[PDB]
């Protein structure tokens, strides 16, 4: 066979006559969310555009829209973004370890408005 | 791209003293020529990279010019040219390899709130303040500018009439004192 | 003279930011061959000199989109009573039924812009903001202008009635209020339609949104060139790297190996390359839509054809795929009137200018008017001022100044 | 642009048809192959600036 671009994609098999499509194993970039070493030695990694399941610990594994991030604990709360990660994620490293969290963008306010009153 | 020159671009090896002292012509020709590619496309990308990055400064230095024609050498009105708030002046100071503005700015504060109308009815015409607004303070109303409360008394020299008072959609009925009367009397 | 007006709006489309992209170059030049890889180190850094400049600009477009948004430093909330004197934000404000919380108008824009995904080595990377909190840093300024005007971009944001702001922004070019408070009705009316005119603007015009349509397909064109060449079989001969491993010998398979990867740098060097100037462009109009969020949306600018044609009252912003669409509120004079003029009246031999006016004739008598709109009124010493004799006036003509004081007495 | 035609790019002529009336197929070619890369260079730098 043949993609939209190259490379067969998929096989006939010589004895079986069998068809079987051949997909690239998984894999993406590997970075390092960290603070500064002075401050501390423990750091949270993450696997771009990877599933959860994949990467062969569990308690400190959450799943974003950006890949597989190992090491954060993620939280409920909000707060300004710290380390930028990706789809509203950031993390921050809080004392005794690293957050996963969604960033606030600020904090709310509602103007007084009525038709007869001005500040 | 001082780095690039110990790589060995498919050469014997990265040293050019290396491969004159041990190779004769027709082989050392060879091995030159690989090093010759590499290390001129190594310091083609560095040139290209400097023009891009030249832009950008370019870029940054026509705002800086701009921002001291328009911030120091006089007072902008441009919203959040001159950092928040209303700009008032601006002062440069010197740097490395750029410029610093010390931006001075109004910013207002302590805000309280005030009943208003767009206009007042007296004597059936519609009076519209004059560069300012209209304000109450539960019992009287007063006329004040805009961006700092200072409470007057609304007069005929702090307003301009139009027409009457069926067109106006929160106009309200007071009293606008006609500076006149005490004089006349 | 105009004796009317009519307040329009036109839309204004520009980029902020680009895709993404990142690049594994090992693996796009040798994959999974360690013959290739081993042969790819003796070209240096290289392989790290693009992984720096693509992440550079990957960092910058989350830069510039928080450079044209994330202009409040809180986010604004709109009233759950809109009496706003008649004007309708129905179509600019968020629609809480959805879960996206946009606006109608929003939707429409990122319905008609048009978004195989094979991976040899090349990734894309999200967004650092997600489109909903766009929408809710767009909600957040269209809200603070409607309620506050300009304050909130100076200060804290000071509540206003909508009338009385528009009175304001009348006032800024050259209008007097009267022209806003006894033809309210009819502005409000001028404006639901000139919104409501959006809808058919962007639902026709075709694709409308050239601009933001080019930047994505220039994008993916991009990559979709750059994947194709892996077959070009750079003077190699095969272009498969393991159909020459699995065929020549080793140093054999060297020399062919070379010229694959001679032509795989050339490939990714000129994408990164293209990257970097096309990201330049973007940044230059990341930079001009940031500048005009501050002064059209967070003020009322005097820069001619700078917010729209005509003189500039307000603007409001609406999200986009991959930028920033601005909405801009402008007047427009209409019904022109030709009046016979005069720089100066000459009264008691003393020469009379007018006052933040001009004087005007209606064919038998002399009235001091407003520029911009004709609304005439009888001359006096209160819409007039006096310089010197009437001997220096070139094209002074002769009239009666009225009615100081001299009625009461 | 046009100057960089007239250079041999560790070629033994910058013109095609005396690389192809001196030498056979076999070496013609690595010599032409080796003019097409460096005009190819020179176009990528003239389109580039
Ligand atoms: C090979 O030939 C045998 C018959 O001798 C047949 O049954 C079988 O399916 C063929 N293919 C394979 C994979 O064995
Ligand atoms: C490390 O942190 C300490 C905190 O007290 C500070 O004094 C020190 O200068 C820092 N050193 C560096 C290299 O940042
Ligand atoms: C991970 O794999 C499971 C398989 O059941 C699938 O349901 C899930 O949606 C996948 N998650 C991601 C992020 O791909
Ligand atoms: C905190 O986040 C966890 C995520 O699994 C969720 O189950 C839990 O209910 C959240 N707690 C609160 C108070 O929202
Ligand atoms: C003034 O504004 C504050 C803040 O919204 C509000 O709590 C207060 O009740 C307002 N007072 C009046 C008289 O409107
Ligand atoms: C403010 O309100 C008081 C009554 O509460 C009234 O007597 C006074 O005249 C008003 N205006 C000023 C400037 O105090
Ligand atoms: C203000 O709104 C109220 C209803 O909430 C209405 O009765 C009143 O007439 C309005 N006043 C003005 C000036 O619009
Ligand atoms: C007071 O204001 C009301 C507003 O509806 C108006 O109808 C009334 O005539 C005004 N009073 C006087 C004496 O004009
Ligand atoms: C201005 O034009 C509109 C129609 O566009 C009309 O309805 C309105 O009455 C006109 N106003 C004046 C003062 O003529
Ligand atoms: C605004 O326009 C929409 C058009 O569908 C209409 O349904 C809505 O009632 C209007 N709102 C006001 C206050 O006129
Ligand atoms: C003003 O005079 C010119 C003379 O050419 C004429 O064309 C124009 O229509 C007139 N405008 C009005 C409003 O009478
Ligand atoms: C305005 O012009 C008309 C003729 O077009 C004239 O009848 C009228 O009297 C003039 N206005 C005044 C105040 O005289
Ligand atoms: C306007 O031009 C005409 C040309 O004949 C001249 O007679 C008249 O005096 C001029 N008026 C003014 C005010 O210049
Ligand atoms: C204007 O008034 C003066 C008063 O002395 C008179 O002499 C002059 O002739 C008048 N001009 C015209 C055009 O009537």
């Amino acid at each position: 066979g043949r993609d939209i671009a190259d490379t067969t994609d998929a096989v006939r098999d010589p004895q079986t006559l069998e068809i079987l499509d051949i997909t690239p194993c998984s894999f993406g970039g590997v970075s390092v969310i960290t603070p500064g070493t002075n401050t501390s030695n423990q750091v949270a990694v993450l696997y771009q555009n990877v599933n959860c399941t994949e990467v062969p610990t569990g308690s400190n594994v959450f799943q974003t829209r950006a890949g597989c991030l190992i090491g954060a604990e993620h939280v409920n709360n909000s707060y300004e973004c710290d380390i930028p990660i990706g789809a509203g994620i950031c993390a921050s490293y809080q004392t005794q370890s690293i957050i996963a969290y969604t960033m606030s963008l600020g904090a709310e306010n509602s103007v007084a408005y009525s038709n007869n009153s001005i500040a | 791209l001082v780095k690039q020159l110990s790589s060995n671009f498919g050469a014997i090896s990265s040293v050019l003293n290396d491969i004159l002292s041990r190779l004769d012509k027709p082989e050392a020709e060879v091995q030159i020529d690989r090093l010759i590619t590499g290390r001129l496309q190594s310091l083609q990308t560095y040139v290209t990279q400097q023009l891009i990055r030249a832009a950008e400064i370019r870029a940054s230095a026509n705002l800086a010019a701009t921002k001291m024609s328009e911030c120091v050498l006089g007072q902008s009105k441009r919203v959040d040219f001159c950092g928040k708030g209303y700009h008032l002046m601006s002062f440069p100071q010197s740097a490395p390899h750029g410029v610093v503005f010390l931006h001075v700015t109004y910013v207002p504060a302590q805000e309280k709130n005030f009943t208003t109308a767009p206009a007042i009815c007296h004597d059936g015409k519609a009076h519209f303040p004059r560069e300012g607004v209209f304000v109450s303070n539960g019992t009287h109303w007063f006329v004040t500018q805009r961006n700092f409360y200072e409470p007057q008394i609304i007069t005929t020299d702090n307003t301009f009439v139009s027409g009457n008072c069926d067109v106006v959609i929160g106009i309200v009925n007071n009293t606008v004192y006609d500076p006149l009367q005490p004089e006349l009397d | 003279i105009p004796t009317n007006f009519t307040i329009s709006v036109t839309t204004e489309i520009l980029p902020v930011s680009m895709t993404k992209t990142s690049v594994d170059c090992t693996m796009y030049i040798c994959g999974d061959s360690t013959e290739c890889s081993n042969l790819l180190l003796q070209y240096g850094s290289f392989c790290t000199q693009l992984n720096r400049a693509l992440t550079g600009i990957a960092v910058e477009q989350d830069k510039n989109t928080q450079e044209v948004f994330a202009q409040v430093k809180q986010i604004y909330k709109t009233p759950p009573i809109k009496d706003f004197g008649g004007f309708n934000f129905s179509q600019i404000l968020p629609d809480p039924s959805k879960p996206s919380k946009r606006s109608f108008i929003e939707d429409l824009l990122f319905n008609k812009v048009t978004l195989a995904q094979k991976f040899n080595g090349l990734n894309v990377l999200p967004p650092l903001l997600t489109d909903e909190m766009i929408a809710q840093y767009t909600s957040a300024l269209l809200a603070g202008t409607i309620t506050s005007g300009w304050t909130f971009g100076a200060g804290p944001a000071l509540q206003i009635p909508f009338a009385m702001q528009m009175a304001y922004r009348f006032n800024g070019i050259g209008v007097t209020q009267n022209v806003l408070y006894e033809n309210q009705k009819l502005i409000a009316n001028q404006f639901n339609s000139a919104i409501g005119k959006i809808q058919d603007s962007l639902s026709s015009t075709p694709s409308a949104l050239g601009k933001l349509q080019d930047v994505v397909n220039q994008n993916a064109q991009a990559l979709n060139t750059l994947v194709k060449q892996l077959s070009s079989n750079f003077g190699a001969i095969s272009s498969v790297l393991n159909d020459i491993l699995s065929r020549l010998d080793k140093p054999e398979a060297e020399v062919q190996i070379d010229r694959l990867i001679t032509g795989r740098l050339q490939s990714l060097q000129t994408y990164v390359t293209q990257q970097l100037i096309r990201a330049a462009e973007i940044r230059a109009s990341a930079n001009l839509a940031a500048t005009k969020m501050s002064e059209c949306v967070l003020g009322q600018s005097k820069r001619v054809d700078f917010c729209g044609k005509g003189y500039h009252l307000m603007s409001f912003p609406q999200s986009a795929p991959h930028g920033v669409v601005f909405l801009h509120v402008t007047y427009v004079p209409a019904q022109e009137k030709n009046f016979t003029t005069a720089p100066a009246i000459c009264h008691d031999g003393k020469a009379h200018f007018p006052r933040e006016g001009v004087f005007v004739s209606n064919g038998t008598h002399w009235f001091v008017t407003q520029r911009n709109f004709y609304e005439p009124q009888i001359i006096t010493t209160d819409n007039t001022f006096v310089s010197g004799n009437c001997d220096v006036v070139i094209g002074i003509v002769n009239n009666t100044v009225y009615d100081p004081l001299q009625p009461e007495l």
